[PDB]
């Protein structure tokens, strides 16, 4: 039939992983939490501190719970989460570029409206004619002939007031990147070594032996 | 509608298994929890001292 | 009467024991539901005695 | 601006090297070892071995495991599968035909794609 | 290599796990905040206020 | 607010009104299948009865 | 322009306003700039043959 | 294989979703609910 | 003594930005899928790309065997079960002479 | 010495099989059948579900 | 590396942590202690090699029986 | 007098045992069956061989023959067919892409 | 005469403290429950796809089809 759009969706091992994630986070109770008190009383001091506090903190006990459960609990998701983009750009990455902005959004909202007026910043202006500029004119600039032009101004001046919030996203985006590469070429090339050296004693049996130990290999 | 196909459905044994490596082995992580529960078991049940008499 | 009941040898849990305390229960209560579990400060100002302790 | 505020020792640095170390203490202790019984096959210079003379710790571990000690080993009878089904296969004799006609993963096959 | 793929970019059954995992956060966000402090026994214990009285003579 | 909800949703309601009306005297396809819909008639059974009449008068069914 | 500096959520309003009304153009306008230099085809204007249908 | 530890092979099933018909049927109870409660156009629903 | 903790899982949601974040999170990801991943790659006709072995490396655990298609014979029967619910005929499509915009 | 113990042993296993096995239609027919024996018997049949295997 | 505040657990007060319960006059109930409830089987070990012994005979007649 | 529903000694004995695990006491009691039995080492061997097994068996004899025969000769195959991919002669016996 | 600032307890007062340890060991509870069925999830799994399969199985969701 016409009508009828049919779509594909590939469903796997979903509910029982994600469910354990949860419930492990009643065993760790949140022991990174003087970590990140520490670190967000460095670093920011307002009343709305607990909020973005709470939101790193589980997003990090988060992804610690997933690392271990992808060191020791070798079951199906676990394996490839941390081997995957998705879960390092969505599943971590994104998380942690919008706390600031559903902590502080009304101030940082407030700011990005105010700046697509774009003007000078004056350091003790207590001048006259900024006022005045400022008011009649919109800005300390000359806008004499700029709404000649304005369709493209606007979108111009939109960046304009975000391009100061980008460098968050592109570090957020560069660091996931960076995990992902970290963790899949590190388990590639452990693994292509390992195998090497099981085909250097698969055909020499001499050395097809625990020679440096069952645990000691295994331990380090 | 739903399907369950027998394609799915296909032997199972141990036996056809090719299995694992030395090195493979070590690196499955198993050598690390046999020390590590041992430790924290260790840890845990070490760290709270009952009262004693010194002899 | 909660402590009578300890030195009988019986269990109480965390927050049974909490309700027998009923003014430091709610206050208790509150800053569950506010959300900040930090503490160590507030102790620190409201008594300057205790302050590096 | 000029907040003048006290230095907080709780945010200093001098107590990870520490308790990591007292850690390893804690697991060096378990390494100590009674002279009965006492065997190490040293290098051929004479001098000790790395992983030698530290297995009694780590297996005095294994001792004080639960459940670990008595699975984690149920995973090594594979490892003798692995290494006696490669030798079996080193020198598997196998039809001609069907090994050009259909070889396994081998490059430059249509019906794979490439 | 199988993790370089546009597909696993925006694959939806992580979406799926994403969704799952806060969906229970936030049903247990009540449990999590379900740690007591001493701090109240303490200002009980030691807030003491001034118990003398007034003598004028 | 009040009197400008009621000015966008009553204007919005009318256009669409004035919509419908313009497509049912339209002598086409959307205008027969709007008076088709209009009789009380199921969206399925409108669009097959506007599509036999597609599929020979405009496409030259074979 | 003297609107947009006034409080009130001013700015937002001026700023929703300007993208709204000429933004959208000026998106599609840096979208065509790579458009310009670019072979496209004739256009196929519409026949307005098909469509009509006697009422029945 | 190296490679195949970094796999996700631990798919179930294949979900089809007709959207075309799920949007007709979220219509159509769009429609029923309007409907049914005899609500005017001035109205939120 | 009341609170919302134990009370009203509504007004805490509503005090609590950090309750908010997963929510915004969840929206997020899925008008992600919904904008980029749902039609390049979930839809039918976007979903021979998992059969290319540069952007789809092996999710089908091989190579993708284009001899045997599972892909079409699925979908298939699946399109065959649409056709016996709807009684639609299979040879009324080739009955059609799509006319051309001339000039 | 195991050698001796494990041919000194084989009177007492199968004097013991009679005694285990009557005790066992005794728990089960009287129920007093507790935790113990639930899982010495579910080891039992785990051993037995083994061996037929490999009878098989 | 860390701040000392994260290695002994707090940032400027150590709260006390409630002690574990012990209840009193029967054996503690944790994942560790059950063996004080479920030894290693010992009570049916020589109906086990019996059991084995007639399990591996029975499937092997049946099973030589289904072949022939 | 208590007003609130006061729990039983037993009860209380009983859920102690639940709320009295620790963090080590999760992760290796299940990380124990799970790296045994999991993708790294048993599931993992088997279901990844069955791949190459069943790819073999469909190039070389087809699946249709190969369900036509006994458990027995397909369990031959079957070996044979793990033998092939475990060697990977053509790959010069290295199981990488 | 009564004390002051004390009062029956209410519908809104919450539940007790009891009730609220009985609610907080309910997922400890279920921890012992629901490893177990991930493990069983996990070891009675069957791969859904094969060299040599002509079908893959399909869910239908709505039963649309
Ligand atoms: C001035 C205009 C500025 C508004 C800009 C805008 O985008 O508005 C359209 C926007 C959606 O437009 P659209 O998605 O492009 O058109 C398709 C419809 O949504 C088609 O959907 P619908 O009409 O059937 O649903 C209508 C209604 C029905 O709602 C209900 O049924 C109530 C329950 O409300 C909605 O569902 C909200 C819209 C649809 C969902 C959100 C937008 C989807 C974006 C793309 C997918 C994102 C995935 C989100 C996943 C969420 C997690 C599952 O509406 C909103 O989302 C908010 C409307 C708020 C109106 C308040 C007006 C009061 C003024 C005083
Ligand atoms: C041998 C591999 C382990 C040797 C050293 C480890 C060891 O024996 O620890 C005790 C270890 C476990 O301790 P347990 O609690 O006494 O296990 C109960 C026995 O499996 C319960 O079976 P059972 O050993 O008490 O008696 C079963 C009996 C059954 O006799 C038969 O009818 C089988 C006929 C086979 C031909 O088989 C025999 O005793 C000797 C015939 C050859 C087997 O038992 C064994 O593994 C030895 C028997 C295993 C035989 C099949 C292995 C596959
Ligand atoms: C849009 C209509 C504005 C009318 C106007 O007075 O326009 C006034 C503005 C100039 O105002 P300013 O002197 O304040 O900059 O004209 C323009 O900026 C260019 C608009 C395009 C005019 C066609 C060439
Ligand atoms: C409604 C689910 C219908 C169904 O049976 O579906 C059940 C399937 C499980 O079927 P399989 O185990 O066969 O793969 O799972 C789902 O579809 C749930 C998807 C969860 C993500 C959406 C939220
Ligand atoms: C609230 C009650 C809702 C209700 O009763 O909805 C009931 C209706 C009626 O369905 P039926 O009449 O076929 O049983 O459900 C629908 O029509 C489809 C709902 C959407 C379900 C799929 C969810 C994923 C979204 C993809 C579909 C396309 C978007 C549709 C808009 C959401
Ligand atoms: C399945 C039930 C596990 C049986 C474990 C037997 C036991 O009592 O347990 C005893 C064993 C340890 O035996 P040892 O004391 O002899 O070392 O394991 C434990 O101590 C705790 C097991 C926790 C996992 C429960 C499942
Ligand atoms: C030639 C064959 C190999 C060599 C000879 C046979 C092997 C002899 C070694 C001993 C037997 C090994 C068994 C191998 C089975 C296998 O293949 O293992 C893999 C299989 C799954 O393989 P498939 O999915 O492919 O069929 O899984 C199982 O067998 C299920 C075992 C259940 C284990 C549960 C252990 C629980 C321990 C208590 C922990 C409590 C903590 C809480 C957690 C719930
Ligand atoms: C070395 C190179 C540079 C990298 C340095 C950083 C490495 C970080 C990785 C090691 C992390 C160890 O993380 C360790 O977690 C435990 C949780 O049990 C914390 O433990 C802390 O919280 C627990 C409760 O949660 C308190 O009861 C305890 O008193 C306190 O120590 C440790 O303070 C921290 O040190
Ligand atoms: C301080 C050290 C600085 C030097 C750094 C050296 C790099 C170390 C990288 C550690 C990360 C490697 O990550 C590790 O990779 C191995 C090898 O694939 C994975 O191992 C897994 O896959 C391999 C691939 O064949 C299987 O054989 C193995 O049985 C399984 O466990 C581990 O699950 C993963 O945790
Ligand atoms: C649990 C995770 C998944 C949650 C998903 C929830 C998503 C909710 C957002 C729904 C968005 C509604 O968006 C709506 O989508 C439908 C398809 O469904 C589009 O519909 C379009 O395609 C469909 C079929 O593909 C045609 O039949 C229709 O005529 C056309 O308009 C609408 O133009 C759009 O407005
Ligand atoms: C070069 O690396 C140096 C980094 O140092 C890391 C320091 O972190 C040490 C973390 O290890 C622990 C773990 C547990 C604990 C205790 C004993 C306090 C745990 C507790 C609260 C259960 C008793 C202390 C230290
Ligand atoms: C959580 O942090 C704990 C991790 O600590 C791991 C430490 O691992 C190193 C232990 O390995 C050794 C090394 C040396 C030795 C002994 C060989 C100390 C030297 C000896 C016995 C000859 C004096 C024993 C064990
Ligand atoms: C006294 O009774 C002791 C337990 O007996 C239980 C009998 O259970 C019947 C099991 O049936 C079978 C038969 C064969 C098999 C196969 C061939 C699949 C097993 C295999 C592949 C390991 C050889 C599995 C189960
Ligand atoms: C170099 O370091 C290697 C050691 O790392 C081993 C990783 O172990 C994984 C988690 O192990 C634990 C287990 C328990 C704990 C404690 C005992 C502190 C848990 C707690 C806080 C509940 C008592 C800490 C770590």
């Amino acid at each position: 039939m016409l009508n009828s759009n049919i779509y594909i969706i590939i469903y796997g091992g979903i509910i029982m992983y994600s469910i354990m994630i949860i419930i492990q986070m009643f065993l760790y109770n949140f022991s990174n939490k003087i970590y990140i008190e520490v670190e967000i009383n460095k670093y920011i001091l307002s009343k709305n501190n607990i909020d973005i506090y709470w939101i790193i903190c589980n997003c990090t006990i988060i992804i610690i719970i997933t690392t271990l459960n992808h060191i020791i609990n070798k079951i199906g998701i676990y394996n490839m989460i941390e081997y995957n983009i998705c879960y390092w750009l969505i599943g971590t990455g994104l998380g942690l570029y919008i706390s600031p902005f559903i902590v502080f959004g009304y101030k940082f909202f407030v700011y990005i409206m105010d700046l697509n007026n774009y003007s000078l910043n004056i350091y003790h202006n207590n001048n006259k004619m900024n006022d005045i500029q400022q008011i009649y004119n919109g800005t300390n600039y000359n806008d004499t002939m700029i709404f000649f032009i304005k369709d493209i101004n606007n979108i111009f001046t939109i960046y304009r007031s975000i391009n100061f919030f980008m460098n968050w996203l592109y570090q957020m985006i560069y660091y996931g990147v960076r995990m992902w590469l970290v963790f899949v070429l590190h388990s590639f090339s452990l693994g292509s070594f390992g195998e090497l050296i099981t085909v250097i004693t698969d055909n020499n049996l001499i050395f097809n032996v625990f020679y440096i130990g069952l645990l000691g290999l295994g331990f380090i | 509608p739903s399907t369950s196909p027998a394609d799915k459905d296909v032997p199972m044994s141990i036996l056809h298994t090719h299995g694992l490596s030395y090195v493979n082995w070590c690196m499955s992580l198993a050598p690390g929890l046999l020390v590590f529960e041992g430790f924290f078991r260790a840890r845990y049940y070490r760290s709270r001292v009952p009262p004693s008499r010194t002899v | 009467r909660l402590h009578e009941r300890r030195l009988r040898g019986d269990v109480i849990d965390e927050w049974e024991e909490l309700d027998y305390h009923p003014l430091v229960r709610d206050d208790t209560y509150l800053a569950i539901d506010f959300g900040d579990p930090t503490f160590g400060r507030y102790i620190w100002k409201l008594f300057p005695h205790t302050d590096g302790d | 601006a000029a907040p003048a505020e006290k230095p907080d020792p709780a945010l200093d640095a001098t107590k990870a090297l520490p308790k990591a170390l007292e850690e390893v203490e804690f697991f060096q202790s378990y390494a100590v070892r009674r002279k009965t019984g006492f065997h190490l096959f040293n290098r051929a210079t004479g001098s000790p071995t790395i992983v030698g003379p530290m297995f009694y710790n780590l297996y005095n571990f294994v001792r004080i495991g639960r459940v670990s000690k008595y699975v984690c080993w149920l995973s090594l009878p594979l490892v003798f599968q692995r290494m006696w089904m490669k030798n079996r296969a080193t020198g598997m004799e196998y039809d001609i035909d069907l090994e050009n006609y259909a070889p396994f993963e081998a490059k430059k096959n249509p019906m794979h794609g490439h | 290599l199988i993790p370089v793929s546009l597909v696993d970019l925006i694959n939806i059954n992580i979406i799926f796990y994403i969704l799952l995992l806060y969906t229970l956060l936030l049903f247990f966000i009540p449990l999590f905040l379900a740690s007591i402090n001493y701090t109240y026994h303490y200002i009980y214990k030691y807030y003491n206020y001034n118990y003398n009285f007034i003598n004028n003579n | 607010f009040v009197p400008a909800w009621l000015t966008f949703t009553s204007l919005n309601h009318w256009a669409q009104n004035r919509r419908l009306n313009r497509y049912l005297t339209q002598e086409s396809v959307f205008g027969e299948m709007a008076r088709e819909l209009v009789r009380g008639k199921t969206a399925d059974e409108a669009t097959t009865s506007v599509m036999a009449r597609v599929e020979k008068e405009i496409l030259g069914v074979h | 322009d003297m609107m947009k500096v006034m409080p009130g959520g001013k700015a937002f309003v001026g700023t929703a306003l300007g993208l709204a009304l000429f933004g959208g153009w000026g998106v599609e306008f840096v979208k065509n700039i790579s458009v310009m230099t670019k072979e496209k085809p004739p256009i196929d204007w519409n026949n307005e043959k098909l469509g009509h249908l006697t009422r029945s | 294989s190296p490679n195949e530890h970094l796999m996700f092979f631990d798919f179930s099933s294949w979900l089809l979703v007709d959207f075309g018909k799920r949007w007709e049927r979220w219509v159509s109870f769009k429609k029923s609910f309007l409907t049914t409660t005899r609500s005017p156009y001035w109205s939120p629903q | 003594v009341y609170t919302n903790w134990q009370s009203s899982y509504t007004r805490l949601f509503v005090s609590k930005p950090w309750m908010w974040h997963p929510l915004a999170w969840m929206t997020l990801s899925v008008g992600i899928w919904w904008k980029f991943g749902k039609e390049s790659l979930c839809n039918e006709r976007s979903f021979y790309i998992h059969t290319h072995p540069k952007w789809a490396p092996h999710k089908f655990h091989t190579v993708y065997n284009w001899s045997r298609d599972p892909i079409k014979w699925t979908l298939a029967e699946q399109y065959a079960s649409i056709i016996r619910n709807t009684n639609t005929d299979i040879e009324a499509v080739l009955k059609i002479k799509l006319p051309a915009n001339a000039n | 010495e195991f050698w001796q113990m494990y041919l000194a042993c084989w009177p007492y296993r199968f004097r013991n099989t009679v005694v285990e096995w009557e005790t066992c239609k005794a728990k089960v027919l009287k129920g007093s059948v507790d935790l113990q024996d639930i899982v010495d018997l579910l080891y039992l049949l785990a051993w037995a579900y083994l061996f037929w295997i490999l009878g098989e | 590396p860390l701040p000392n505040a994260v290695v002994q657990g707090y940032t400027s007060v150590r709260g006390p942590k409630r002690p574990l319960d012990h209840f009193y006059g029967r054996t503690p109930l944790n994942i560790d202690t059950l063996w004080h409830w479920v030894k290693f089987p010992h009570r049916y070990d020589n109906l086990r090699f019996a059991v084995c012994f007639w399990a591996f005979l029975v499937s092997a007649h049946f099973a030589n029986k289904k072949q022939r | 007098a208590p007003l609130y529903p006061v729990l039983s000694q037993a009860s209380l004995y009983k859920r102690h045992f639940f709320k009295n695990i620790k963090l080590f006491h999760v992760v290796f009691y299940v990380g124990a069956p799970c790296v045994t039995f999991g993708t790294a080492a048993w599931s993992g061997s088997n279901r990844n061989s069955r791949e190459a097994i069943f790819m073999v068996i469909e190039e070389r004899h087809g699946w249709d023959n190969f369900k036509k025969l006994s458990s027995h000769q397909q369990g031959v195959i079957m070996q044979e067919a793990a033998q092939e991919s475990l060697l990977a002669r053509n790959k010069g016996e290295l199981h990488l892409p | 005469v009564p004390v002051a600032n004390f009062r029956p307890k209410k519908p809104w007062d919450g539940p007790w403290g009891i009730q609220i340890s009985q609610k907080k060991d309910r997922p400890f509870i279920a921890m012992w429950i629901l490893f177990p069925l991930l493990l069983v999830d996990h070891l009675t799994r069957e791969y859904y796809a094969y060299w040599h399969s002509s079908k893959v199985p399909v869910t239908d969701v709505f039963g649309d089809f």
